[PDB]
RNA sequence: AUAUCCUUUUU
RNA sequence: AAAAAGGGCUUCUGUCGUGAGUGGCACACGUAGGGCAAUUGCUCUGCGUGCGGAAUCGACAUCAAGAGAUUUCGGAAGC
């Protein structure tokens, strides 16, 4: 069954609503009516190198909520553009870090106002090495 | 004519793996990516190059050896960081030839340069250093691979 | 080929 | 610090996949949080590893993305 894609993209067509690309689900649609009203902001995650995208979080994330969003936002984007599906973050993270204005994100189990990122600010990667 | 088996050999005399990278390299299999695009006989692999070093500074570099139909700096494809090689591509024989005879040690920034043919599809049973194995090595992590250019069998 | 072998007892 | 006696052998989930030894799912173990019962026990969800530790050397290594390796011995199964 496939009856909600109908109403969905019905929906979709509302100028209040020309902003998400087609495929929504629930979790994203709450996120834009969150930062509606003020709950949620944005981040965005800067490649060193290239490009810069931003992410979008709700004010009582953790870094486990930055974690899922990185998660969603670039494996829609691998096809979105054409790019590759099957991406290990196995790796990523044990190899890679995340980091503040400053600061390395290090406890996953932190709210981000803790760290002190907020709205519009960028955040970005360190190779961790520095013992193990 | 790779065979990890002989990487770890001092003159390609082992006959046991010398450790478990090796294991890990003849065990598994590889092909080559879907971004290995282009002809291998007329592509350069360079390595060593500073992490921060931009596509433009190669690209003047190496088309001071003649023409370059496509320059790629392999970046990590998530975080952007550069993973310190490129494949660099040649029209014609010219280029590529010179640039393997006059290209190792032409440093371009405090890092010092490798330069040697893409193998990949022209060495059978090339094994990159990812799925163990591989060419190179620094003689102190206690990994490395002989029989290649930087550090060839000791007969 | 760069670096570390492990257990028990006495002192 | 030094002396003596010494230190058996193998293996460590399945499934479909090839930009993916690194994915998806399932399973096993560990962890954190919630609920339930008699100081402890039972159940649910997320994350980590694919048997688990210690020491050492790197993690600024040659292939379109993939940092591990040597020595050592604890657990289980079979010799």
């Amino acid at each position: 069954m496939d009856v909600f894609q109908e109403g969905l993209a019905m929906v979709v067509q509302d100028p209040l609503l020309c902003d998400l690309p087609i495929q929504v689900t629930l979790e994203e649609v709450n996120s834009q009516i969150a930062l509606e009203y003020g709950q949620a902001m944005t981040v965005r995650v800067c490649k060193m190198d290239g490009e810069v995208m931003p992410v979008v979080v709700v004010q009582s994330a953790t870094v486990l909520d930055l974690k899922k969003a990185i998660q969603r936002y670039v494996q829609l984007k691998q096809e979105r553009e054409g790019g590759i599906q099957h991406i290990s973050w196995s790796y990523v993270w044990r190899t890679y870090h995340l980091t503040s204005a400053g600061e390395k994100l290090t406890e996953d189990r932190k709210k981000l106002r803790d760290y002190g990122i907020r709205n519009r600010d960028e955040v970005s990667f360190i190779k961790k090495l520095r013992q193990k | 004519e790779y065979d990890p088996l002989k990487a770890g050999s001092i003159d390609g005399t082992d006959e046991d793996p010398h450790d478990r990278a090796v294991w890990r390299a003849m065990l598994a299999r590889y092909v080559p990516n879907k971004g290995v695009i282009g002809d291998p006989l007329l592509t350069l692999f360079v390595a060593r190059l500073n992490l921060q070093t931009k596509e433009d500074k190669l690209k003047e570099v190496f088309s001071r050896y003649g023409d370059i139909r496509r320059l790629r700096l392999v970046r990590d494809l998530v975080t952007g960081f550069s993973k310190g090689y490129a494949f660099i591509e040649y029209k014609e024989e010219r280029a590529v030839i010179k640039a393997y005879r006059d290209a190792d040690g032409l440093v371009i920034d405090q890092h010092e340069i490798f330069v040697d043919y893409e193998l990949e599809r022209t060495l059978k049973g090339w094994i990159p250093r990812r799925l163990g194995g591989g060419l190179g090595g620094k003689k102190e992590s206690g990994q490395l691979r002989f029989g290649g250019r930087d550090r060839p069998f000791r007969k």
